[PDB]
Parts: structure tokens; C-alpha cells; sequence
């Protein structure tokens, strides 16, 4: 049983949630699109810009371009650490303009990383996504003067790459300067070439007056074309001789160039639908019959000095507007590097061409490979927008994939982002989530994409209306960017309906944002619903209206830090969009087709299809992910049963018979308990850990790498030195761990003998190896030992050697061998817990089931929460969901409730009303009465007056029953609490973060070569940092030997820990140290500045505090 | 003053200024060793062209 509730029915079904990774990436590349009848746009863009080059008398071209087949499969490519790439052939011809001849000749580009069906890339045996980028609109904007505050400046712009950014800003003298590329100089002096003159500047131009004179220089209107162009090159590139010919070229490349320069298309369009003129291509001016003519620069002015005047129909533009805002996408990115590197190669191929034989060369010795490969490899490895794809649940790397990032490079960072970028414009409704977003120095910065949001091919995020007839809804969705949204006045979902047409007189509506009490007959849209305007984490919280914004956001960001459980669940009240969050996830099994269940067990789930063919369906068991996360799939279908097309097969890691299951389900009293649940701290019942609840897989994979070093090659064998037999047990034949052994910090997973740099043994030490008499031998030990605190069972066996097929290994480098290591992990005392409704935790002491707030019937509570971090959060909605929680318990059934159109208060009550009913029905049909315990806290409760007077004790619980709050004995003494508490289920959720990782200590470890400071992290077993701060605290305490022992012995003081290591293992008191020795490093660095560093003492004179070392 | 024109350039100790390779054969280096390096290149190309009687462009 499955109960929905809300009066508001999506029309239209949730779009593909991974799809603008992967249809941008579709259209940038074209794989199935013939090269005849391709799009010209994307990677054939890059192409086609990039060509042809003709620069003796050669003229090359391009004809098409060619996808690879994978060398190597997603699997293969990920466990040889390869970047899933495919081969891409250039098939280009080349020409000659004087002689006729024509070489026509294939060619080779470089490796093309595919993009999976999940929409992530795998680069170096590594999965990572690359991350949407949003940066504002091409085209041409005004806003006011920052210096001036009576006018305003104009600015003109294209695309990244595509050529500078343009400013026409008149200084004050009254006369006029524009800016590009950092420097100054007047509008007419430009006007030059393009054709223009005194006359043609004073004409139409003025309905101003004062406007026209401040533009006019005529000095500069004296001199025509080349002669100015001659002086704005001199002006603009000081650096070569005024020549007029490079002040052609270097002006047309700037300008008119079409390659060099391309103003976006979204820019053309909105430029020319701006200034109400029209432009023929994306270039600022076009060079033509040798002489440059006007194309941007006169309507830009005009406008310019219209909106000036104040002139109507004229105005500023907004810059955090998103209609004046687009996104970069991956296929918009991907080739916009590849045209990076297409041009180094261009430049490559015109280096080549001058020399050797110019009659005879065929394309093939034209062109080289390592510009576009280096050039898509730094891309892929290197930048922002690419990073570490989240692992650690499906819905991790949804969110993931949806991130929108205003970070990265050609976009802004941390310190110029100010609350212009950070915060939300009204148009950021139905396309970027106003809550999600990081709780960081990154907040507004980094965003998720709306849940119905959409990218169109000009990059500006679109989102779904209904159109409204006259009151009358209609069923076509609209997909409207932010003006076409301004343009019109739109309604709300929760509008209240009469079978499709408007009922009430008064509708709630808004005029771009604002919000307005307005009539049916006025109304041309209606929001879809209220989802749209939230991201899919935000979208999972039930009763999201009765929370603050700031946990709403943490609830969400919580989410995707979701670890899966084995007996993992999904909530009991549920907005509904889970089923779709696993669906598009692509982390389950489902049926292509109608069929039957021929057979399942835990590797292969075959199906005979309708069509006829046999199809099986591999299961993924116990995958190790990025963050370590077990990726498993467990089939739901019996054997032989027909199946429907779509249908469940297999689950996720978080998914339930196809709902998603992040935490689990448990019964949650809100109460303080012995100041354990103090600050927001988690008790916990024990009975979790018997049931195997909140018990995660963690596989951790470590590796090791044989190589020939100078001294000598090293070898994986099980043979080592000095090793004893017990513990070189599970290392069977040739030194590497069997599968399925338990692995202790300190056992040996590899074996592994590295012949030692040869020197003798000291006088003591050989004397030692006399009495023992045991040969010093050869080889010592190098073998990879599981770091401490880490530890379980060996899964997975990985051997590359060189000299095999399917692998190439590294230079130097003979075999590697990796092993995979499966963690079984209980919830422990420290590790973290927290709810969809953003309640963190960590839990504080576990309880045994023994003493327990329990029900009457012997029921114990799983959790106990502490009550005093709901008001300063403010988050209402777990509350919400543990009273619903609580009728589900009783009545056995979930609930569905969308966010924005809920249940409510009448609904929830009477669901206890039936809940009671059936719970003490059934305590009178065992033949039970109402116990004396709960007589005392009705009457006490009856006193401040939570029930009725007069009313039995029997409708007095019914009362405090559907207030959600219930009797509880004390599982301790055994008498019931004095107050009623409120129990039920609650959603509550294990998070990444445990004490297993996190907890380190250390004594004595290895140091930093440069200064003697131990490293840093847990993984380099290292000390902690004492900040300044710190210094600062044991300073204000008085502290001076303290202070003495952090800043030298315990430290970086080499004599100082090692005599103070001696005394303590001798049993003595430290001495007091003398050199921190980083400081010494510090004196000497001085004098390599050649700055005289003398340490003087009480009476002015030289003491030397390296002792008979660099005194000469 | 004249101190503030160097003619003698101080040379840090190599240990400040390390070199030495890690797991996986490959080497690492300071920046500082490559400035050093091509000061050297500079000063003695310079040596060499004073000795040589190079014009004074």
C-alpha cells in the first residue's frame, strides 16, 4: 500500500536528467551524422574555421573527419588506468595552387575521449565529469558608469577566445574613448577605414545637439583610411614599426576576421534584435573590395548615444539577467580547445611547409598529432570544469553532471565574485535552484540546475509554461527563456482549477518576478509545477515548505554525500521523484523490451524478448567506486515471469524496488536524553546494529609498481629476507594475497625485494650480523603493507606485466599489481548521521536495547534526537515527517508528498485518528486496559492542559496521539516520562564522513627533506599543523615551555627530538633544544639574497649557530 | 652603497634547494636550480663574448 497526495498533476513527465552533458556532447561531435550532411557546428566547426590554410603556393583543405572504434572498453580502460579515447581521422586533402597537383591523402589526428552513457568521461582510468559553465551572453550591453554618474558606458563583446572585449566610454572632457586590450583612444579615429568621415559622423547623428561635438577630432577627419590605420596601429601595438600592410592584416585579424573573431550566435541574433539593425555575418566590420565597412560599431553608437539622450524604447541592460547569460556546455568547450589546438596545428603545418622538398609533400608529413592530442589531454586532465566525477551514490554524480560552475578558467573566481554573481536574480526561477549550492567560500557561485530546467542550442536555460486561454488551460508547455518569460505574466501551479479552467476572481500571477493579485482574463501562463523551480536533491524533501532555506540547502547537499546501505531503504513519505532518480541514473537494470525472466543468481539476469532474441543482462557486484562506496545491483524478479518494457529488474546500490534509498527508516523519539543527544549529537538504540542497519561497503584498492632502478631491477616474489613464515601466509605462489583473506594494518598485501643501495654495515651493526651470523644479503624488503587504521578482505587480483599483450607499460617500469580490498563497515560511535530536512549529526553513544524510551507494547525507539536543534534551524518538516512517520508505522503503508503541494495538518491527523484506532483496538482486543503510568502523565498533561478535561483517559490519548505525541516508559527505571513525546519514522541517513577515515595520531614519523616539518594528512602519516592562531592562544595562556616544545623539539628540532626521544625512552626529563633548524634554513636563504644574518648575543658579538659546518 | 651592486652572487646550499627522485624513478627539482642554471648560462656566454671581442651590441 501506497498513498498520494496533492491536488497538482504534472502534465508533462521530467525531461532525461543527464541530458545536456550528453546531447551537447552528441552535437559536438556527429558520429552517426554523415560527413556530407553535418551540422557545421561543434567539432566540424572547429574544422572548418580552422580551414583551409593557404600560405611555395600551397593551398590545403579539409573534406571530413572520422570517430574511431574504443581500443579498449569503458572496464578495460578503467583497471589499466587508460583514457577512454577513440582514434580520430582526419580526412583532409591538399592541393597545390600553381601547379595543379593534387595529393589528396587520409590523415591522423589524435585521441578522442567518448563521453559514456551516464554522461561522464573516464581519463587515465579515472572517472570525471565535466561540469557546466555559466558566464553572461555574447552580444553588446550598456550600463551606467562606475566613475560617472551621469551617463552610460556601452560595452561590446563575443565569445572567449573568439577575439577581446570592446568599451566605448566617454572620459570627461565631453570627447569620447574606447578600450580595448587595455588602452585609450577616440571613436572617429576608429571610424577611419570603415568608411566615414565629418559628414557622415554629423548627419543623422545628431537629434542630440551636445552629443555630436565631443565625438569630432579634425585632425584625425583630415587623415583618410590607411594613414589613421597606420596611427591606430601605432597606437594599439607599439611594439613593431608602423607599417601599413601589418596594420591590414593585424587590424583584419582582430576585426573583420571571421575565424579569428566569431561574435557568438546567440550575440548576433540578440545584437540584432537589439539595436533594431541587422548584421550579414559574426564580424564586427568586413573587410571588402580592400577596404574596411561598417557593421557593429554604427548601430552600437547609435544606441549608445540614443540611451544617452533618453530617448524612449532605449534603456540599461541587466547584467545578472539570464536572458543576457548563457551556459557553456561540454561539446561547446571540448571544441573550443579542440580549435585551440587545431590552430597550433595549423601553425605546426605552415612551419613545415618552407622547407624540405615544397614540390613533393604529402599531408601525412604536414601534420602532427601532439598539438590536438596535448591540447584535448590538458583539457580533459588539467582544467576546472573537469573534476573528479562523485561516486559515492548515483544521485552523487546526477547532481554532479547538473552542477552549474561560474568558477573555472574564462569564467570569474572566489575573489571577484561579489553579491553580483553570488546572489539570485529573479529569472533564476524555473532554471537554477536558489537553495542548492555549497555552504563554502563557494555559495552562489557553483548552483544546480533546475529540476524541468533546459539548455537549447544558444546555451540559454529554458523552462516549461502552460499556456492559458481566457481561464482556460491549455495542454501545450512552452519552454521559455528568461525575456520571453518577462514578456508575459505568468500564474502559479497551486492556482486553484474547476476541471482545467480557473476558478477563483483573485490569481496569484507575476509580472517578471513580481508578484501580483491579478484576474483570470489577463493570464496568458501557468507554472507547470512548483518542482521546476527547485534542483532534484531540494525536490526530495517532503514538506519542504515548513523548512528554512539554510537547512533546506544542507538537507540537499547532506543527500549527495549519501553512502548505500546493504539493508538500505527508501523513506516512508516520499515527494515521488525517487523512481525517476534511479530511472535516469542508469545505476539499474531495466527490460528494453516486453519479455520473460529465463533466469537470474547474482551474475547474469537473461530474458527471453518478444522479438525473439536472448538477451542477457551482466550484473556490476561490488564495484568499487571513487570515494570507496560499493556499486552493487540485487535482481527483484522471480524466474519466469513476463516482464513489461521498462520495467524493474535489477536494483542500484541506492535504489529499492525502484525508489531510491539513500538512509534507512527508524523510529526517532524527540527528546533530551542524559545530555548524550547535547548539540545536536545522535543516540543511538543498538538494535540497528543487530538488524545490520546503517552497514556500508567500502572497497579501497591499493597498488605497487616494480621497476628496474640503476642499482638494480626490482621483483614481485614471495621470497623476502628476514620475513618469518607466519606472516607470509595468505601470499601463495608468486608473493600476492589470495582472495578472501583478512588483511591486518601491517600485513603484507605484495610481496616485493629491492636490492638495497650498497653500503657496509656500521661497526655495531656488523658486529650484529656477526653474532647472528645471518648473511647480509642482497635484496631488502620494498613490499606494500596496508596503512593503519585501513584493513579487510582481499576481493579483486590485478597483475600487469610487461612483455603481454593488451598492456603498455611506462619506460622503466616492469610490472604493476593491484589489489582490491572490501571493507565491512557497522555504524560506529563517531560517525555521522542526519536527515533529509538538513538535522546533522554524529553519533554519541550507542544504548543497548535493554534501557530504552519504549511504547507500551514494548517497542524501543531507534534513535532519540534532541529536540533543541529544531527552533534556531527552524526546519519544521522533520517534525512533519516523524508524525506521518508515525501513522506509517501503524497503518503499514508510505506516502507520497510532492513539495509545494502536500499533505496537510487535517490529513496527517486523521491518518493518527485511524492509526490510533487500529493500535489501541488492538491493545483492548489482547485484553488490556489503559495502564496507570499513562493515567499519571495524561493527568499531568491534562494540568497544562495538552487534552481536553472531562474526556476518558482513553479519547485524552487519542488527543496527545494525533498531536504525534505518545506515553514513553523509561527503559531504565521503568517509570513513564513526565511529558508526552512526540515518536514516529524518520528518514535518517549514514554520510560519508566516519571515524574509521578520520581518526589519526602519531608519534614520531617521516619529515619534509627541505625543513624538517613532518608531512602533512592522514594518508602521509602525519603530525597536525599548529596554526598561528594557535601560537597565538598558548601565548595568551603564558605558556612558555609549551610554546617552546610545539615551535622546536616536538616539531621540526632535529637534536631536540632526538635527545628528547632518548630521555623519554630512557626515563629522564627533556633538555631544552637550541636550533629550530627551519630557521637556520631561513638564515641561509637570507645570505643567498645576499643580506649579511648575524646572530649576535648579550654583548654584540658573532656566536655561529652551525658549529664547526659552513664557519670556513 | 656599492654593496647594492652585486659583483659576487650567493649560491644556496643544495640541500636547501634539493634534488632527488621519488617512487616511480622520476626525478623532482627546485625552481630555484633552473633560475640559478640559466643565470649561469648567461654569465658565462657573457664570459666567454667579452674575451671573444664582440661588438658591444
Amino acid at each position: 500500500e501506497i498513498k498520494r497526495f496533492g491536488r497538482i498533476r504534472e502534465v508533462i513527465p521530467l525531461p532525461p536528467l543527464t541530458e545536456i552533458q550528453v546531447e551537447s556532447y552528441k552535437k559536438a561531435l556527429q558520429a552517426d551524422v554523415p560527413p556530407e550532411k553535418r551540422e557545421n557546428v561543434g567539432i566540424q566547426a572547429a574544422f572548418k574555421e580552422t580551414f583551409p590554410i593557404e600560405e611555395g603556393g600551397l593551398v590545403l583543405d579539409f573534406l571530413e573527419y572520422r570517430i574511431g572504434d574504443p581500443p579498449f572498453s569503458q572496464d578495460e580502460c578503467r583497471e589499466k588506468d587508460l583514457t577512454y579515447q577513440a582514434p580520430l581521422y582526419a580526412r583532409l586533402q591538399l592541393i597545390h595552387k600553381d601547379t595543379g597537383l593534387i595529393k589528396e591523402d587520409e590523415v591522423f589526428l589524435g585521441h578522442l575521449p567518448l563521453m559514456t552513457e551516464d554522461g561522464s568521461f573516464i581519463i587515465n582510468g579515472a572517472d570525471r565529469v565535466i561540469v557546466s559553465q555559466i558566464h553572461r551572453s555574447p552580444g553588446v550591453y550598456f550600463t551606467p558608469d562606475p566613475a560617472r554618474p551621469g551617463r552610460y558606458i556601452a560595452s561590446i563583446i563575443p565569445l572567449p577566445k573568439r577575439g577581446p572585449w570592446i568599451d566605448l566610454e566617454v572620459e570627461a572632457s565631453g570627447v569620447v574613448t574606447m578600450k580595448v586590450n587595455k588602452r585609450k583612444f577616440p571613436l572617429v579615429l576608429l571610424l577611419r577605414v570603415l568608411g566615414y568621415d565629418q559628414e557622415t559622423l554629423v548627419r543623422e547623428l545628431s537629434a542630440y545637439g551636445d552629443l555630436v561635438q565631443g565625438l569630432l577630432d579634425e585632425a584625425v577627419l583630415a587623415m583618410r583610411p590607411e594613414e589613421a590605420m597606420v596611427r591606430l596601429f601605432t597606437l594599439l601595438r607599439p611594439g613593431d614599426p608602423p607599417k601599413k600592410d601589418k596594420a591590414l592584416a593585424y587590424l583584419f585579424g582582430l576585426l573583420a576576421d571571421p575565424k579569428r573573431y566569431d561574435l557568438g550566435e546567440a550575440g548576433r541574433y540578440k545584437a540584432e534584435e537589439k539595436l533594431g539593425v541587422g548584421l550579414s555575418g559574426r564580424t564586427l566590420v568586413r573587410f571588402e573590395d580592400g577596404e574596411f565597412k561598417d557593421e557593429v560599431f554604427l548601430p552600437t553608437l547609435r544606441y549608445l548615444f540614443a540611451l544617452t539622450a533618453g530617448v524612449p524604447g532605449h534603456e540599461v541592460d541587466d547584467i545578472d539577467h539570464l536572458g543576457n547569460r548563457r551556459i557553456r556546455t561540454v561539446g561547446e568547450l571540448m571544441a573550443d580547445q579542440f580549435r585551440v589546438g587545431l590552430a597550433r596545428l595549423a601553425r605546426g603545418v605552415r612551419e613545415r611547409m618552407v622547407m624540405g622538398s615544397p614540390d613533393t609533400l604529402t599531408p601525412a608529413k604536414l601534420v602532427n598529432s601532439r598539438p590536438l592530442e596535448a591540447a584535448l589531454r590538458e583539457f580533459f586532465s588539467r582544467s576546472q570544469l573537469s573534476q573528479f566525477k562523485d561516486e559515492t551514490n548515483p544521485l552523487s554524480s546526477l547532481r554532479h553532471k547538473r552542477r552549474i560552475s561560474a568558477l573555472g578558467p574564462g569564467g570569474l573566481t572566489r575573489e571577484r565574485a561579489g553579491f553580483d554573481v553570488r546572489d539570485v536574480h529573479r529569472t533564476h526561477y524555473g532554471r537554477i535552484c536558489p537553495v542548492e549550492t555549497p555552504e563554502g567560500a563557494n555559495i552562489g557561485l557553483i548552483t544546480s540546475l533546475a529540476a524541468y530546467a533546459r539548455v537549447d542550442a544558444l546555451g540559454f536555460i529554458r523552462t516549461p509554461y502552460r499556456r492559458v486561454k481566457n481561464g482556460v488551460v491549455t495542454e501545450e508547455v512552452v519552454y521559455m527563456t528568461a525575456s520571453e518569460e518577462d514578456r508575459y505574466t505568468i500564474a502559479q501551479a497551486n492556482t486553484p482549477l474547476e476541471g482545467d479552467r480557473i476558478a477563483t476572481d483573485r490569481v496569484v500571477a507575476r509580472r517578471r518576478g513580481e508578484p501580483v493579485i491579478v484576474a483570470p482574463e489577463e493570464v496568458e501562463f501557468m507554472d507547470v509545477s512548483p518542482k521546476q523551480v527547485f534542483s532534484l536533491n531540494t525536490n526530495l524533501i517532503p514538506f519542504l515548505e515548513h523548512d528554512d532555506a539554510n537547512r533546506a540547502l544542507m538537507g540537499s547537499n547532506m543527500q549527495t554525500q549519501a553512502v548505500p546501505l546493504i539493508r538500505a531503504q527508501a523513506p516512508v513519505v516520499m515527494t515521488g521523484l525517487e523512481e525517476r532518480v534511479v530511472r535516469d541514473s542508469l545505476a539499474a537494470l531495466y527490460a528494453e523490451e516486453d519479455g520473460e525472466v529465463v533466469k537470474v543468481d547474482g551474475t547474469r539476469i537473461a530474458v527471453r524478448y518478444e522479438d525473439g532474441r536472448l538477451v542477457e543482462h551482466p550484473l556490476r557486484r561490488y564495484a568499487r567506486s571513487n570515494q570507496g562506496t560499493a556499486f552493487d545491483q540485487r535482481p527483484r524478479v522471480r524466474v519466469g515471469q513476463r516482464v513489461k518494457k521498462g520495467d524493474l529488474l535489477a536494483d542500484g546500490p541506492a535504489s529499492e524496488e525502484g525508489f531510491l534509498a539513500l538512509g534507512q527508516n527508524v523510529l526517532v523519539a524527540i527528546m533530551p536524553f542524559d545530555g548524550y543527544n547535547f548539540e545536536d549529537a545522535i543516540v543511538i538504540s543498538e538494535e540497528l546494529l543487530k538488524r545490520d542497519f546503517y552497514t556500508s561497503i567500502h572497497i579501497e584498492r591499493y597498488e605497487i609498481e616494480a621497476r628496474d632502478t640503476k642499482l638494480g631491477p626490482e621483483r614481485i616474489t614471495r621470497d623476502i629476507p628476514h620475513l618469518s613464515e607466519a606472516a607470509l601466509r595468505d601470499l601463495d605462489e608468486e608473493g600476492i594475497v589470495r582472495i578472501g583473506a583478512e588483511v591486518k594494518p601491517g600485513d603484507i598485501l605484495v610481496g616485493r625485494t629491492s636490492f638495497k643501495g650498497e653500503q657496509e654495515p656500521s661497526p655495531e651493526e656488523r658486529l650484529l650480523r656477526s653474532i647472528f651470523g645471518e648473511k647480509a644479503r642482497d635484496v631488502k624488503d620494498t613490499s606494500l603493507r596496508v596503512p593503519p587504521g585501513e584493513g579487510g578482505i582481499v576481493v579483486g587480483r590485478l597483475r600487469l606485466r610487461r612483455g603481454d599483450p593488451g598492456v603498455e607499460l611506462k619506460p622503466g617500469v616492469r610490472e604493476v599489481v593491484r589489489v582490491f580490498v572490501a571493507q565491512k563497515r557497522k555504524l560506529q560511535v563517531g560517525d555521522k548521521l542526519a536527515n533529509r530536512h538538513g538535522n546533522k549529526g554524529v553519533v554519541a553513544k550507542i544504548l543497548p536495547v535493554e534501557d530504552m524510551p519504549h511504547l507500551p507494547d514494548g517497542t524501543p525507539v531507534d534513535v532519540i534526537l534532541n529536540p533543541l536543534g529544531v527552533p534556531s534551524r527552524m526546519n519544521l518538516g522533520q517534525i512533519l515527517e516523524t508524525h506521518l512517520g508515525l501513522a506509517g508505522y501503524f497503518l503499514g503503508q508510505r506516502y507520497i508528498s510532492p513539495v509545494f503541494d502536500g499533505a496537510t495538518e487535517p490529513e496527517i491527523k486523521e491518518l493518527l485518528a485511524e492509526a490510533f484506532n487500529l493500535y489501541f483496538g488492538k491493545r483492548q482486543g489482547e485484553g488490556f486496559g489503559v495502564d496507570k503510568r499513562e493515567k499519571e502523565v495524561l493527568a499531568r498533561a491534562e494540568k497544562l492542559g495538552l487534552v481536553s478535561p472531562g474526556k476518558s483517559p482513553e479519547e485524552q490519548l487519542k488527543e496527545l496521539f494525533d498531536l504525534g505525541k505518545v506515553v514513553l516508559y523509561d527503559g531504565r527505571t521503568g517509570e513513564p516520562f513526565e511529558g508526552p513525546i512526540v515518536v514516529g519514522q524518520m528518514f535518517i541517513m549514514k554520510l560519508y564522513h566516519m571515524v574509521e577515515d578520520k581518526m589519526h595520531a602519531r608519534s614520531t614519523g617521516p619529515y619534509s627533506l627541505i625543513t624538517q616539518q613532518p608531512l602533512g594528512g592522514k594518508a602521509q602519516f602525519g603530525g597536525q599543523r599548529f596554526g598561528e592562531m594557535e601560537v597565538w592562544a598558548l601565548e595568551a595562556y603564558g605558556a612558555a615551555h609549551t610554546l617552546q616544545e610545539m615551535l622546536t623539539i616536538k616539531s621540526d628540532d632535529i637534536e631536540g627530538r632526538n635527545a628528547a626521544y632518548q630521555a623519554i625512552i630512557k626515563g629522564e626529563d627533556v633538555p631544552e633544544p637550541s636550533v629550530p633548524e627551519s630557521f637556520r634554513v631561513l638564515v641561509k636563504e637570507l645570505q643567498a639574497l645576499a643580506l649579511d644574518v648575524q646572530t649576535l648575543d648579550e654583548k654584540d658579538n658573532p656566536v655561529d649557530i652551525f658549529e664547526g659546518l659552513a664557519s670556513k | 652603497p656599492e654593496w647594492m651592486i652585486l659583483e659576487a652572487v650567493p649560491v644556496l646550499p643544495p640541500d636547501l634547494r634539493p634534488m632527488v627522485q621519488v617512487d616511480g624513478g622520476r626525478f623532482a627539482t627546485s625552481d630555484l636550480n633552473d633560475l640559478y642554471r640559466r643565470l649561469i648560462n648567461r654569465n658565462n656566454r657573457l664570459k666567454k663574448l667579452l674575451a671573444q671581442g664582440a661588438p658591444e651590441i
